[PDB]
């Protein structure tokens, strides 16, 4: 009964020196080993149910095994959150320049995005004009107000302030801006 | 399938139930009985006393604590405070639910092995899981990689973690904990001339000393400064309307922290171990940890602690190198919260030890899971 | 239709496709498996880490080589390098194309029965070719009579060609490579005192290697004037912050290849061996290989190596003749791209060997194809 | 040139000089001022009486101690006491002679802030030194390695001393003392029902308690035996020519000291605190502490003490260790003997702390020299 | 004109006379100074105490060492030890006579460096001689050829000897020692539950290690037994006459050597690297190493530890040859015993350098011997 | 009076006395110094070892021929072999006897100028004589008209002589000989990837030589048959106690005589030789040679080596005649037996140079009495 957008400014801080990263990327910044955006839009939609079938890097659907019950969002969120190696499939994102990682004599890069936001009981995804991101449930981040769109797909879980968001979905150097370190 | 937290603490004991993130019921862990005979006919009194009920006869009474550093020494006490927990707090049944339970990283195995027992024999659970109580507070910041740092109401300890890995050998122990904090600020007040002693007595003091009590910057610049100046002066009244005043006194408490020969102990300043561990670490990690630094516990609730341990490491310098402290709100709290997050993950269901399991095992397959 | 050119160094393993002139990917050739445990839930560790990984996860991990010299020992190891270099730095699947594999002048036949059972079996190709490093490196000038100087992780060989053809009896092999550089220079940065042990050590010391140090043009007089002047000294950063200071070992460690006395290796300093080699000639060819010399490889790259070898053979004076060196620049990618332009030529379509060919003949004929 | 030596306790007040081995003066530290009227005209009587003078008129008089545990009271009604002692006491005049000052090992600055404050702007002395009395006991057998008891009137105390330092965290200090056996007995008489009250009633009472009082071995078996015999009882005469006889009484008093809880104070019975300060001693000088120890005052008077001192330190039995007790003869004077033989040393010409010092310093470095 | 014989060891320095066959006087290598103020009057008490009076003074101290494996960190005090050394325990002056000194295979130089000027300008000896320790315990059995392996309080180290050549490269060296020993089993104790932490008790844990460890002959079997059986236990008294109570920690401990490994050290386990640097010998001399093979130093002290090494090294099985171990009784003295002997030889009149050389060369003279 | 035999061998030197009928000594022709410092005090080391000495220290050391192939390139060192011969290994002093001297067919005058020159200057003998193998040789069976073949460790040769009468023209030399067949083994061996460098494993090798080879009677069939059967395969184990098998190189090596093509030597094989150097005769003398032809040397010591021999020259059919050849067993020796026969007879009393004779003439009468 409602379309509202709200957005939301995001750091990254990379070895992909700006100047060498805008160089060898035309297409921003992508995971190690990404998968199809048709893919990425399957990905998600397991979590609403018709799980029945799986095509991406088989890794991951260990994972997917381990997570046999319903409300896959905690274990993807953990997940992603401590695994680290060239495996993954993601990008992930800091809000406040404090990010567990170099953080340091990197640069640090600016991105800006409008978003829907939705908090899942694990059917259904749920208006929240009300963002609710103080408490420590995951919320789950459409292009659209539907999954079908699959542009981005993204996901913030964390405190409130220490807060941080990670994508399936390409970052193109059209959100990008070098930042101020 | 809601699972129930639990926690051990040598000051305060915390009780939740799985999924949420504020603990229902927080009360000392102190347990009681009464220091005369009581008169009054049909008064219907108990045998003893525990947790809150101990405030308010807290004249008449004699305490105990049941935890020591990281030690239990009185299994029938410490058992009382469990039974008090689930009935009057909680009011749940013990073997509808699994149970979490908690522990400091270094402590002698006959410990997890009573606790053990007792959980299956005694109260009837379906399950029940240990776990280590530096690395749940890393949950509730949830980084991939950062030296946590713990110091609580009765040990201070230890651990880095690096991606996801331990590393036994750079775990460190101190056994300076706000009990000596207390102890030692009973001297100072001895200064002035008040009487304090024993321990209904002493626990008036803790109220002071959690409220009044601050870090100094400089220890020598800001104790010249006070010798001269009134304006850090704070006066103060018990709850018999006697009236108390305090000086230098204020930030000489946390001075002990960073110096422990004021006290007479040895091992070093928290800041001289702490970066001893980052050096005993392998020489490639050590430019990782200064980047990610986690604080947790009662004791670093203080104002003010964090400035003066950033200056502490600068001043070693280990070199030109980026430092940075974490210190969130609601700290105290991580311990639990990170509890609450675990028992939600799908994988414990494999991690659960079964009551029919210990049966067929016997108990030294709980300590071999872990430390 | 564009075959593959697939790269086998002791340091570094180089993959390419028929047209490139640059190699598509370049990684340290190292496999790595944990040495903790792990404790942090759902972390989905992996079995083991190879090439990049292992840098970024270093201080974690134990570090194999899975290459000695030019022996191989440990088969499956050696697979999975292969397995990551296809599937995640070419993301090309294997059957698509047949495949060029290359090894060191000199070289037990078990490895290459080894490497063609494994490459039909495992990866499906169509064919499989096998070439000798040392003519590839040639193409990168192309000059129809050449003398070849190779020296790598592994091996120091000598081939003279002549009209297209190689002399059997000239060759002449050298085992002194960069592996025993780096353990004499642990032993010279001990003389200072600073500490370097364990494989995590060794990669920050093959760093400084290869950004500090270099070639003296008279090691006495440079030495001498050292001893009295700082002006050579340079200081260095480690990833801790900790600094480093170096004197005589700058030019100390080069020396080596000139007097393998040092090290208490005894086949003579590389000159003496190559003017050896050139002994072993007929007494024409002498002079037209005099004219022309060619060098390739890792160790080579260092500043000024060439001065030293001119001056040392011209010392030597096989005869009143004139010296000269072919040292062109970018020398360490020359044998992979040569490998790419011979991998493009007609004839090979004459000489890659296919599966059904290999199951009538058996192996041997594939080493049949030449020494 | 002859020093004086001078010391201040609730009971009793001492006055010497260097070289004596007795006090020249000991007298009852009371004032006393009078309750009623008075009849005679021109009798020219005084504001107040003091020792023994106040005990001769003890029946028409209302009394005072000017010093509570440790602390002073009346600054003014103090310095008369000292006034009357140089004068009176002595007949010696108190500017010729540097002094030496005794406080209990832990008492609020205020009392040498004042006591420095008034004797340099009042007596006008040359120079002065301040004492503490666990040392100045220990000099009594000069033995090494030390661990001190006294308990006096007002305050019972303990310090372990070795090899010349002190540890200043083992210090402590228990406000338990002989006016609480005081107390104790007047109850239970009045229990039996003999009438006592006013002070100079209480002065009686500490008659009979140096007379009739002795000490069981253990509190059970004596009260088993007394219960059934009259043969424990004495008998005693008042200054009314009223006739006393005691029972259970005789020892009930002592036992107090090992069982607070009669009294329903709290801290622990003193030996209990003596073993516990061991036990907060270094682990090596344990096993030496046991090896010397030593026992002073008033309280240590009684009968067959230091055999219960031994069989409670031996069923506290912190090891199968040799324990030892140092009980000598004269125990009451100790401390001051040893005060004047200290007094007797060259070194001290160091230690006195001039009237100029004091003028240019002020008060604060008298605190500072030490504790 | 005898000339001197002294010693530098982590744990124990050793002083001796030409010709004699037992080290007047040996002592731990400890310096300390005061921790607290001091009180009693007079006591003249020193800045610090060393060896023995360290040892008796052990609870008021805190205690440094010297030494860092093969480096000295604060000269001062090494120089105290020297001079306590030559006026105390050998009562002979130092001009007199001239003087041979000790240092690990491999050290940077400015230990020689600051030994030699030390040594002159100080103590204004005539001549003086550095030595290798590897070739002095050699000469404990003066067989012409010998590989020799070593391990102290602070260093490891191997050397292979042939008829009186040693061959630079084969010297490897490992940081693994009684200290790292000593940590370990403190930690594996603290298992257990006693208490033990600062350097005090850290001499107390060394003691305990000498007397009770021991090694096993097969650690599986061991431990699987000592799971099973209490009979293995032992107990042992403490200065405090608290008792202790030890399992499996007693094979648990020398098993490290074996497996650096369980305390994260990398650098394989002795035996390994002693079969390793035979490996890098050249292939004829491997045979007759093997035929003799000597150890020396205070790990080897343990009991059974031949047993194991010949078994673990036949294991490996280089070969079906002979192994041999040569364990002589008083093999810690060796070392010294070794110093005597070539002392005495007529041929160090050669190999004296004097005083008034260095002044004329410079110290590079001194160092350019050797290593 | 009893003059002295003396042979000059790449390889082994014998010295002998007319009438014996085995020589005295022959040892290894080797002459080596220290490649290392030595450290051991007194160890009284020498310049330089000669013989079996340098094969029992062979592995501390570095190792030179003295000879090649006929040729002498250090005078002083094959002095001090001859040296070492007369007085060790003969025991008998120069000057008493004359001497008999020994140079291949053809070899440039100067060695025989120096054998002279020193022979006279240094050892001062009375008279002397120079005598040439293939005549030597020739008299092991008197036969009147012969063609000979010696081949050593340096050279091989062949000379026809008829009826006493030499044929200048006839005589050939090859400079094939066991060093080259050390050099292909060596590859070979590389073939199945044992390592073998430097001159110890080199010697190693010509010990291998010796026993396990042997000669194919035709190398097609013999390879054909080798490569599908095991049984021809035969192992060996080093003085390392590693342990070494064997294939086809075991007939591999010997037929490398047959075919110098296999290693790039260009002169055609042995036998084509020799028969070349036949076909300069007459077609009777042709013909008497043919029917016997005699063999010596160590080369020859190989088995089967008449057969392929004989074989060969038959297929190349000088003609339809018998061949024959006289291999009698002590041929390695026959060379000295004949020169001891030969210098038993009375008509040597000729040919003996007086020392007189030689100052008088110089060296060329020495050259004139021969080629
Ligand atoms: N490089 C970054 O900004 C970052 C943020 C969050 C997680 N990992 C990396
Ligand atoms: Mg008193
Ligand atoms: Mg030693
Ligand atoms: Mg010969």
């Amino acid at each position: 009964t409602n379309l509202q957008k709200k957005s939301f400014t995001l750091y990254r801080a990379d070895n992909r020196s700006f100047e060498e990263m805008q160089s060898k990327f035309p297409e921003g910044f992508k995971a190690w080993t990404p998968l199809d955006t048709k893919m990425a839009r399957q990905f998600a939609s397991i979590f609403i149910g018709q799980k029945d079938t799986s095509n991406l890097p088989k890794e991951t659907v260990k994972n997917i095994s381990t997570w046999g019950a319903k409300p896959k969002l905690k274990d993807l969120s953990n997940y992603i959150k401590y695994t680290k190696d060239k495996s993954t499939v993601w990008v992930s994102t800091a809000i406040n320049t404090e990010a567990g990682g170099q953080s340091s004599g990197a640069p640090l890069h600016k991105i800006d995005m409008d978003l829907y936001e939705f908090a899942i009981d694990g059917q259904k995804l749920n208006p929240l004009p009300e963002g609710r991101t103080k408490n420590m449930v995951p919320s789950l981040l459409l292009d659209t107000p539907q999954i079908e769109t699959s542009s981005i797909i993204a996901l913030n879980h964390g405190p409130v302030n220490d807060a941080s968001i990670s994508f399936l979905t390409t970052i193109p150097l059209k959100n990008v801006k070098p930042h101020k370190r | 399938t809601t699972a129930l937290v639990c926690d051990n603490g040598s000051g305060l004991v915390k009780a939740g139930f799985a999924g949420d993130d504020a603990p229902r019921a927080v009360f000392p862990s102190i347990v009681g009985r009464p220091r005369h005979q009581g008169v009054m006919v049909g008064m219907g009194q108990k045998d003893s006393y525990v947790g809150d009920e101990a405030q308010s006869k807290r004249g008449i009474l004699t305490l105990k604590y049941p935890i020591e550093h990281g030690i239990i020494t009185n299994w029938d006490d410490m058992e009382k405070i469990w039974h008090h927990t689930f009935y009057n707090e909680l009011r749940v049944a013990p073997e509808e639910h699994p149970t979490l339970l908690t522990e400091a990283p270094l402590n002698p195995k006959a410990n997890r092995e009573k606790m053990t027992q007792i959980m299956f024999e005694t109260f009837n659970v379906p399950a029940m899981y240990v776990a280590i109580q530096a690395v749940l507070s890393l949950y509730a910041s949830g980084r991939t990689t950062g030296i946590v740092l713990d110091s609580g109401d009765g040990v201070t300890h230890n651990v880095p973690i690096y991606e996801g890995y331990a590393l036994p050998h750079a775990i460190m122990r101190l056994d300076l904990a706000g009990r000596d904090l207390t102890d030692y600020l009973m001297k100072i007040l001895t200064e002035r001339g008040y009487s304090f002693v024993t321990t209904a007595e002493r626990e008036i003091v803790r109220d002071i000393k959690e409220k009044l009590c601050y870090v100094a910057l400089d220890f020598e610049n800001e104790m010249a400064t006070a010798a001269s100046s009134s304006s850090l002066e704070k006066s103060y009244e018990l709850p018999d309307g006697q009236v108390i005043t305090i000086g230098n006194e204020r930030f000489r408490c946390p001075e002990t922290l960073f110096q422990p020969s004021f006290i007479g102990m040895e091992s070093a300043g928290i800041h001289e171990t702490t970066y001893n561990s980052i050096m005993k670490c392998d020489i490639d990690i050590r430019k990782d940890l200064y980047a990610n630094n986690v604080m947790s516990g009662g004791t670093t609730m203080y104002p003010g602690i964090a400035d003066r341990m950033q200056k502490e490491i600068t001043a070693l310098a280990p070199s030109t190198m980026k430092i940075k402290i974490i210190a969130p709100p609601e700290r105290k709290y991580s311990v639990w919260i990170g509890g609450s997050i675990l028992a939600s993950l799908s994988t414990f269901q494999q991690m659960w030890i079964t009551k029919q399991e210990y049966d067929e095992a016997g108990p030294s397959i709980v300590h071999r899971k872990c430390f």
